[PDB]
RNA sequence: UAAAUAGUACCUGAAAUCGUUAAGAUGGAACGGAUUAAGAGAGAAAACAAGUAAAGAGGGGAAUAUUCUCUUCUUUAUUAAAAGAAACAUCAGUGAUUAAUUUAAUUUCAAUAAAGCAAUCCCCUGAAAUUGUUUUCACUUUCUCCCCGCACUAAUGUGGGGAAAACUGGCUUUAUUUCUUCAAUUAUUUUUUUUGCUGAGGAAUUUUAAAAUUAUUUGAAUUUUUCUUCUUAUAAUUUAAGUUGUUUCUAUACAGUACUUUCUUAACCCACUCGUCUUGAAAC
RNA sequence: UUGGAUAAGGUGCCUAAAUAUUCGCUCAUGAGAUCCCAUAAAAGGUGUUGGUUCAUAUGAACUAGCCCUGAAAAUGGAUGGCGCUAAAGCGGAUUACCGAUACCAAGCCAUAAAAAGAAGAAAAAAUUUUUUUUUAGAAUCUUUUUAUGAGUAGAAAAUCGUGGGGU
RNA sequence: UUUUUGUUUGCUAAUGUAAAAGAGAAAUUAUAUAUGUACCGGUACAUAAAUAAUCCUAUCAC
C-alpha cells in the first residue's frame, strides 16, 4: 500500500444557511460513517483540510490546501460546521474533504 | 431514565380558601385533585374551576395547599375509567372513555391525546371530571375488555425502529418486515 | 397592589414569578450591572468591586454585593433603592429556547407570557 | 478607569472572593461536607428510616383521607345521576 | 453516500420517497444510477395515478406544444422529471446535480455486474398498510401508452436466469472457501487461532 | 512552584518576557508582566512506554513508542529506529494517538525499564532545537539538486547535539530490540503503518 | 469583508460605487448619495450597492496610518521636509507629483539623510 | 522641425460610438451586491537583516592647508534582531458538550434470607351500608388438579363449570445494602471530559489598595478538616491587574508561481428601471 | 464586524433543521395541508371513528370528528413545486434541532452625555558604555467611561470640491 | 504500443478536471415470510431473519 489516510473522509455541503440567506462565515461537512450528534462531538476539536487542486503551479505545486478547526455539530444527522481560515469557494460544495486526527 | 418517552402530566391536589372577610369570618374551604403540566398550570386550573363553582377568584381568596401526588403503584397495569365535559365547536358534550394504564397522569394524557385525535377537541376546551380505577367486572368498553383477556398474547407486527446510528439510507440487502 | 395591578396591565407581554435565592445571586453576579454616576447620567458599569456599590449604598447600611443579593431576596428596609441601583438584567434568549410568546403559561397548550412563579428561576437558568 | 475584562465573578475564584468576603468559608464547608466517606451516609439511612415511620404513617393517612374523600365525591355525583334519569 | 457511483434496485421502493431520498445524494456530490424503475411502486390506487397522470398531460402550453410541459411516459424518465421537481434545476449546481442521476428500465450494461441498493425508509412494504392501494409504476406507464413494457419483463426474466446461474457459482465459490478456511485453521499457530476465535473470524 | 486555586494545584513554571510594547505617552515597555505560565499538564493517557502512532510528521503513521515527558510540555519519542525507522523524535502530545498499549506491560520486555528511564531522563530539551549557526550553514548551500540535499545531510550529521541524540538513540534500540524481536507480533506491529479503513468509524474506536 | 494586517483593521477595502453607475455610463462611480422615493438602495434591500456609513471608519488610533504605519506627508520642498526631521518613525515623504526631476533626486537624498520613508521614490528614475 | 499621432478639417483631443489585437464568458436578457476562486496584470513605502569589517565612488561639518569626524550610494561577508502568519501551550472573557456531586425536602423504591401472617385473600382498588370509622363480597397466580367440550384452541393448548396453593404477589417482622437498589422532581452546592470563538488596552501611583495563592509567624474558633477558617507580621507570585510564551515558517528574499492589491470570470445566496406624482410604482 | 443563543416559523427534497419519537383519527373514480389569504353553504351519507340516551347482543334514535356527496367557466396549472397515504394530511403530546439587521458577549466607528486634565525616563538589543524607538499636554483639544445608532417631507451641523480676491 | 522529459506575427513545446486516497462488494424474491436442494406450481429437508451492526482487501520493505 502506498500512501497512508489517517484522516475521516468528508462532503463539503452548504454555508451555514437560512431558507435563502448565506453565512459564508460557517460551511456545513457531512462526515463519512457518523449519523447522530453524539457522534459529531467527537470530531468537534479536529482539524480539517480542504485540498484542492489548480493549472498553474504555485509554491511549486499544482495542490494547494486551506485549513479549518471543525467548530461545533450540526442539528440531530452528524453533520458539522466548519470554520476555515479563508472562507472556502462554493465551487467546492459537491468536494471531498479531510478530517484529521490531530487535536 | 426516559425522556422521549414521558409526558409532563401531573397530578395536583390543591387546596383553597375565599379571603376572610368581617361578615364571613369562616370560609368554606374547597379542595381538588387536577391534572396539568406543571404546579402553577395546576394552580391556574383550580381557580378556574373555582370561578366556574362558586363565587370566588384568585384575587380574593389564597392557595391553601398544593401537594402533587405521585402514582403509588407506577408499574401496575390499571384499567382507568374517565369521565369529561368538552366542547365541540357545535356545542357541548359529556362523555364517558376507558384507559388501561400505568399511571393516573398517563391515562390523562392518553385521554387527551385520543380527544385531539378522534374529535379534534384541543386541550383548553376539555374539562376532567372524575379519573377512577375500574374493577375488571365493570369494564364496559370492550376496547379495555380485549385486553382484560386470561393469558393474553399476540405477535408484534409493529416495524422496526432502528437507532439514527444504524440508520442508513443505503441498505445491503433488502429489509424483512416479517422478522418471525 | 399597585404593582401587581401593573403586571396584570402587561401580563400578555411579560413572564415573570418567584426568582429563588440561588437564581438570583447568580443574576447579581453574571448578569448584575449597576448605575455609578451622579443622578441622570448613570453609566452602566459592571458591579466586580464592593467599593463601586459601597458608594451610593453606603448610607442604607448595604456594603458589598451579599447584601444587595439578600435585600432582593427578601423586601428588607432597603429594597427599592437596591433595585434601582442595579441596571436593568440584559438577558441571553434561553439554550433550550421558549415554548410560544404568543400563548400564555397557564394555557393548556405551549405557552409563556403567564406567571410562572415557580418555573421563572429555571426559565432565568436557561437563559443566564 | 480604563474598562478591564469583566471578570466573571461566579468562576475567577479571587474576584468572587473579592466581591462576597464570607464566601471562602462557605467553599470551605462545602468541600468539608463533601469530603466525608459514604459509608457514614449509609449508616445514617437506617437512623433516618427510623425516625421517618410515623411521619409516613401520617402522610399516608392523609392521602388516604383524601382518596377517600374523592371515593365519596365521586358517589355523590353518581347518586346525583341516578336522580336525574329517575 | 461516499462512494463512486451508487446503483439503486428501484423495485419495492415508493416512488416520491425514493425521488426524494435520490435528489438530496445527487445535491450532496453523488453519483446515482436508478436501475429496474419499471417496479416502482406510488402510494395511489392505481385508477387514481392514471387519472393525475391523465390531468398532467392534459397541462400543456396552449400556443406551440412543442415548448412547455413534456409528458414523458417512459417510466425511468418519469422518475428522472420527479427527481428533477425536488432539485434547484434552474441553477448551475442543480443542473450538476440532474446530470449526475442517470436512470434506466430493467438493467442494461454494466449494472447488472455492479452491487445493487436499496433504501429502506422508501420501501413499500415499510411505508405503506398492506389494506392500502398501490400501484407499480410499469403498470401505469402502459397504460398511457409506453408499449415496451412486455419486453422489458421478458429481458428482466432472462437476466434472472444469467443471475441465478451466477449465484450458484458464487456459492459453490463461498462454500469452497470455508472448507479452506475449516482446513486451514488447524495450520496456522495457535495462540493467534484462538484470537481468531474471540473477534468472530 | 504551584499555586492551588479552588483545588486544581496548577503548578507554575518560570517564564521571560520577549515581546517589547510601546508605551501610552513614553518609552517602550516589556509586554509580559506574568514571570511565572502555568505547566501544560498532558492527558490522562500520556505515561512512559506507551506506544502511539505519529499523525503528521515524515513519518506519518508509523508506530512509535513514547519515550521521556521533555519538561517544555511537548515529549519524546522513539521508535526503535532498527526496527521502526522512527529517529529520536521529539513530538507533541497532539499529534500522537497513544494507544491503550504498553511496553512494560509484557512479561519479556518490562525487566528492562529502568535503564529506560535513565536513558529518558539522559535525554534534553536543548539536544533538539538546531543552533543558528547549523541553519545558517544549511541555507548557504542553496546559493545541483541532490548534491545540495547530500551536503544538507552532511551539515546534519555534523552536529554535536545531533550526534549525542543519535547515539542515545542507538544505546535505546540496543537495550530494547532483542524483546521486541522476540515478540514477533508486536514487533510487526511496531513496524507497521497505522490506516483507517472502510469499516474504522474512529468515533467509536477505544485505541 | 475585513482586512487585518497588523494591528491595523480595515473594515471595508471594496469602494463603495454609485447605484447604477454600472448601468449607465453617465453616471460615474463615484459615491453619490441616492434621494427620493423608491430607491431600493436608500430602503437598503437585499442584494443592492450598500450606503457608506460611519460605522465603517477606522480606528481613531490606525486611522491614517498607510500599511507601513506612518502618517503620509506630502512634500514639495526641503523647507518641508525639515518638520519631520523630528519625525521619522511616524510620518513617511510623499514628493508632490509636480516636483522636476533635479529636485525629487535632491529630496529623495534629503530624506536618505534624514532615515525617512518615501513612498514615491522612483518616479523619474 | 525640438516635435508631424503639430501636415493646414492643423494646440490639448474627453465621452458616446466604432475598428484591430488578446483574454475570457455564452441553454430565452445583461449588469449588480454579499463571499470566495481561479486567472491575468501590478507592486516592496510594514511584507526580514540594524549595525561591524575590508575598498571604491562621492559629498559634507568641525577642530587648529589637513587632521578629525559625520554620512549617501557600490560592493565582497557578517551577525542581528524585530515583523507578520501558522501550530501548540497558558491565562482570562464568552459560549457549546458529557459526566456528575451536598445537606436536605417531596406518601418513592428495590433486592437480601430467615421467621411468619390472610385465601377471592392481601398493599391497593372496586361495588355496596358532612368527615373519621364499623362490617359486607369483589378482586392473586398457575408450566397445579378435577369435571364437562372430548383436541373443542390464535397458543407447546383451549371454551365452560369447578377445585388447589401461597411457589407468584401483598403485608408483618428481625436484621442486611457493591447480589442488586438507593429514583424522580425541586433546594442548596461542588466539580469535570472534551472543546469553538475572542485578546481590546498598554496604567509618570487607583496595572495601586485590597482579593486569591505559595512558604513561613501569633492568637483564637467547632464546621477536627494535607483547599479548615479568620488574624499578627514578612517575602514573593496570579486565580488580581482585558494574552503571553515556545517552535516553525515567510527566509538567510528584493519579487517568483509565494505575499499585497487591482482587474476577470466563475461559483453559492440574494438582487425588478431609475427619477417622479401618489394611500400605493417593478408596473399594463 | 466575530462568536453565541433564540423569535416568528419551520425540520422529505427543493430549503438550513427530524423520512424524530409518541397516541389517535382519515383513502377521496377531481383528499388534505397552518392567522391575514386568496372561498364554500343548506341538506344528506347502512363510509368509517368515537360518544349520549334508550329499549329488549341485537334493534333504535340521536350526537360529533375525520371522509364522501352536495361542488359547474372559460390559455395549461398550481397545499408554492415536486410529491406524500406505517403522510411529508388532519388533532395533539415529547424532545432535539435549524432559524433574524431582534438578544447576549467582545471589538471598532460615530453621536450624546459623563468622569478628568495647564512635567516625567521606560524597555530592548549589543558590548560598564553605545545603538534602537518613543520621552504626550493642540481646551470644539487630549485621555478614559457608558449608553445609544431606522428614516421620506423637513431642519441643523461638520466637512468636500469648482471660478476669482486679499494674505 | 511501450519508454523518456515535460505542460513551473496572435500563437507555432504543452493543463485540465463538480470531485482518488480501499471512492472494495452482481442472486432473486416476499413483506401476514423468502431462498435454495431433491423429487412430482405440489411435497419433504435445510438455510437468511440488528440481512453492509457484514464480508472482502491492506502494512509481511531489503
Ligand atoms: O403531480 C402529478 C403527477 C405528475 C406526474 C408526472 F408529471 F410525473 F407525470 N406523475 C404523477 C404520478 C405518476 F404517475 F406516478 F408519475 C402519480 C401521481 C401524480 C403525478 C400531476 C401534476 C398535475 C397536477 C396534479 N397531478
Ligand atoms: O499652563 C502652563 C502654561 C504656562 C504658560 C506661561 F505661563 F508660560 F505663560 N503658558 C502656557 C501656554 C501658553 F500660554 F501658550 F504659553 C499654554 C499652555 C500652558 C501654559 C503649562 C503648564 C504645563 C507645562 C506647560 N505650561
Ligand atoms: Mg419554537
Ligand atoms: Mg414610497
Ligand atoms: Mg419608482
Ligand atoms: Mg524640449
Ligand atoms: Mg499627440
Ligand atoms: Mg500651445
Ligand atoms: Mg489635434
Ligand atoms: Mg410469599
Ligand atoms: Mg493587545
Ligand atoms: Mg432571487
Ligand atoms: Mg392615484
Ligand atoms: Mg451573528
Ligand atoms: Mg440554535
Ligand atoms: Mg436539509
Ligand atoms: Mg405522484
Ligand atoms: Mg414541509
Ligand atoms: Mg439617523
Amino acid at each position: 500500500l502506498q500512501a497512508v489516510r489517517l484522516y475521516e473522509k468528508g462532503v463539503i455541503l452548504g454555508y451555514k444557511r437560512s431558507q435563502r440567506n448565506q453565512d459564508p462565515n460557517f460551511t456545513l461537512i457531512s462526515i463519512k460513517n457518523v449519523n447522530t450528534k453524539k457522534h459529531a462531538q467527537f470530531y468537534v476539536g479536529k482539524r480539517v483540510a480542504y485540498v484542492y487542486r489548480t493549472t498553474k503551479h504555485h509554491d511549486g505545486v499544482k495542490i494547494k490546501c486551506i485549513w479549518g478547526k471543525v467548530c461545533r455539530t450540526h442539528g440531530n444527522s452528524g453533520v458539522i460546521r466548519a470554520k476555515f481560515k479563508t472562507h472556502i469557494p462554493p465551487k467546492a460544495f459537491g468536494d471531498r474533504v479531510r478530517i484529521l486526527m490531530y487535536p | 431514565i426516559d425522556n422521549s418517552l414521558n409526558t409532563n402530566i401531573h397530578q395536583y391536589h390543591i387546596v383553597g380558601r375565599a379571603i376572610p372577610t368581617a361578615k364571613d369570618k369562616n370560609p368554606n374551604v374547597y379542595r381538588m385533585c387536577i391534572f396539568a403540566k406543571n404546579d402553577t398550570n395546576a394552580k391556574s386550573r383550580f381557580w378556574y374551576f373555582m370561578k366556574k363553582i362558586n363565587k370566588l377568584k384568585k384575587s380574593n381568596g389564597e392557595l391553601l395547599a398544593c401537594e402533587q401526588i405521585k402514582e403509588r403503584f407506577p408499574l401496575r397495569v390499571k384499567n382507568y375509567g374517565v369521565l369529561l365535559r368538552y366542547d365541540s365547536r357545535t356545542g357541548t358534550h359529556n362523555m364517558y372513555k376507558e384507559f388501561r394504564d400505568t399511571t393516573k397522569e398517563g391515562a390523562i394524557a392518553q385521554l387527551y391525546s385520543e380527544m385531539a385525535g378522534r374529535h379534534r377537541a384541543r386541550a383548553s376546551s376539555i374539562n376532567i371530571i372524575r379519573i377512577s380505577e375500574i374493577s375488571s367486572s365493570l369494564v364496559r368498553r370492550p376496547h379495555i375488555k380485549q385486553l382484560l383477556k386470561r393469558r393474553l398474547r399476540f405477535p408484534a407486527l409493529h416495524l422496526p425502529t432502528l437507532q439514527k446510528e444504524y440508520r442508513k439510507k443505503f441498505a445491503s440487502k433488502r429489509p424483512s418486515t416479517y422478522r418471525m | 397592589k399597585a404593582t401587581k395591578e401593573m403586571l396584570k396591565i402587561v401580563e400578555p407581554y411579560v413572564t415573570y414569578g418567584y426568582p429563588t435565592l440561588s437564581t438570583v445571586r447568580k443574576l447579581l453576579y453574571k448578569r448584575g450591572y449597576v448605575r455609578v454616576g451622579k443622578v441622570r447620567r448613570y453609566a452602566r458599569k459592571k458591579i466586580q468591586d464592593n467599593a463601586d456599590i459601597s458608594k451610593h449604598l453606603g448610607k442604607y447600611n448595604v456594603h458589598g454585593i451579599e447584601d444587595m443579593v439578600y435585600q432582593l431576596y427578601t423586601c428588607g428596609p432597603v429594597f427599592k433603592k437596591v433595585n434601582n441601583f442595579l441596571w436593568a438584567f440584559k438577558l441571553k434568549p434561553p439554550r433550550k429556547g421558549f415554548k410560544a410568546k404568543r400563548h400564555a403559561f397557564n394555557e393548556p397548550r405551549p405557552g409563556d407570557w403567564g406567571n410562572r412563579e415557580a418555573h421563572i428561576n429555571e426559565l432565568i437558568n436557561r437563559m443566564i | 478607569k480604563k474598562r478591564l475584562q469583566n471578570k466573571n465573578s461566579l468562576t475567577n475564584f479571587a474576584v468572587r472572593c473579592r466581591l462576597n468576603p464570607a464566601y471562602k468559608l462557605l467553599r470551605s464547608l462545602a468541600v468539608l461536607r463533601m469530603r466525608k466517606s459514604i459509608l457514614e451516609k449509609s449508616k445514617n439511612k437506617k437512623e433516618k428510616r427510623v425516625q421517618k415511620q410515623i411521619q409516613k404513617k401520617e402522610l399516608q393517612k392523609i392521602n388516604h383521607d383524601y382518596y377517600k374523600g374523592v371515593a365519596k365525591a365521586v358517589k355523590k355525583k353518581k347518586k346525583r345521576e341516578e336522580k336525574k334519569a329517575k | 453516500m461516499y462512494k463512486k457511483e451508487y446503483v439503486i434496485d428501484c423495485k419495492g421502493h415508493l416512488l416520491g420517497r425514493l425521488a426524494s431520498l435520490i435528489a438530496k445524494e445527487l445535491l450532496n456530490g453523488q453519483r446515482i444510477v436508478a436501475v429496474r424503475c419499471e417496479d416502482i411502486n406510488i402510494s395511489g390506487s392505481l385508477y387514481r395515478n392514471k387519472l393525475k397522470y391523465q390531468e398532467f398531460l392534459r397541462l400543456r402550453t396552449n400556443t406551440n406544444p412543442k415548448k412547455g410541459p413534456l409528458h414523458l411516459r417512459e417510466p425511468s424518465k418519469i422518475l428522472w422529471r420527479c427527481v428533477r421537481g425536488m432539485l434547484p434545476h434552474k441553477t448551475y449546481k442543480g443542473q450538476l446535480a440532474l446530470k449526475k442521476l442517470k436512470v434506466c428500465v430493467g438493467m442494461p450494461y454494466p449494472y447488472d455486474k455492479k452491487k445493487k441498493y436499496v433504501l429502506p425508509s422508501a420501501l413499500r412494504a415499510f411505508r405503506l398498510k398492506k389494506h392500502r392501494r398501490y400501484c407499480r409504476l410499469g403498470t401505469l406507464s402502459s397504460r398511457v401508452g409506453w408499449n415496451y413494457d412486455t419486453l422489458v419483463k421478458k429481458n428482466e426474466v432472462l437476466r434472472k436466469q444469467v443471475s441465478k446461474a451466477y449465484y450458484k457459482k458464487k456459492v459453490n465459490n463461498l462454500n469452497e472457501k470455508k472448507e479452506i478456511k475449516t482446513e486451514a485453521l488447524n495450520l496456522i499457530n495457535p495462540e493467534q487461532r484462538q484470537v481468531l476465535e474471540n473477534f468472530g473470524y | 512552584k504551584h499555586y492551588n486555586v479552588k483545588g486544581k494545584k496548577k503548578v507554575l513554571v518560570p517564564v521571560n518576557a520577549k515581546k517589547t510594547i510601546n508605551k501610552k505617552y513614553f518609552g517602550r515597555k516589556v509586554a509580559s508582566k506574568k514571570k511565572y505560565v502555568v505547566q501544560r499538564k498532558l492527558r490522562k493517557s500520556i505515561e512512559v512506554g506507551k506506544v502511539a502512532i505519529i499523525l503528521t510528521g515524515k513519518h506519518m503513521g508509523k508506530r512509535c513508542i513514547i519515550t521521556k515527558i521533555l519538561n517544555s510540555g511537548l515529549l519524546a519519542v522513539v521508535g526503535p529506529y532498527e526496527i521502526n525507522g522512527v529517529p529520536l523524535k521529539r513530538v507533541d502530545s497532539r499529534y500522537l494517538v497513544v494507544t491503550s498499549t504498553n511496553i512494560f506491560n509484557f512479561e519479556n520486555i518490562a525487566k528492562l525499564k529502568d535503564d529506560f528511564l535513565n536513558y529518558a531522563q539522559d535525554i534534553d530539551d536543548d539536544s533538539f532545537i538546531k543552533t543558528l549557526e547549523i541553519k545558517k550553514k544549511q541555507k548557504k548551500l542553496l546559493k545541483f539538486m541532490n548534491n545540495v540535499i547530500d551536503k544538507i545531510k552532511e551539515i546534519r550529521k555534523e552536529d554535536p547535539k545531533v550526534q549525542k541524540l543519535e547515539g542515545i538513540q542507538k544505546d535505546i534500540g540496543s537495550l530494547l530490540k532483542p524483546e521486541i524481536l522476540k515478540n514477533k507480533v508486536f514487533a510487526h506491529y511496531l513496524k507497521s503503518k497505522f490506516t483507517l479503513r472502510n469499516d474504522m468509524v474512529l468515533h467509536k474506536m477505544k485505541f | 469583508a475585513v482586512k487585518k494586517v497588523g494591528k491595523i483593521i480595515k473594515k471595508r477595502t471594496k469602494k463603495f460605487t454609485r447605484f447604477q453607475s454600472n448601468r449607465f455610463m453617465r453616471v460615474k462611480p463615484a459615491w453619490r448619495k441616492p434621494r427620493g422615493i423608491d430607491c431600493r438602495v436608500r430602503r437598503r434591500y437585499k442584494g443592492t450597492n450598500l450606503m457608506p456609513s460611519i460605522g465603517y471608519g477606522s480606528n481613531k488610533k490606525t486611522k491614517f496610518l498607510l500599511p507601513n504605519n506612518k502618517y503620509k506627508y506630502v512634500v514639495k520642498n526641503v523647507k518641508e521636509m525639515e518638520p519631520l526631521i523630528m519625525n521619522h518613525t511616524k510620518y513617511c515623504v510623499q514628493i508632490a507629483h509636480n516636483v522636476s526631476s533635479k529636485k525629487r533626486k535632491q529630496i529623495i537624498e534629503r530624506a536618505k539623510q534624514m532615515n525617512v520613508s518615501v513612498i514615491n521614490a522612483k518616479a523619474r528614475l
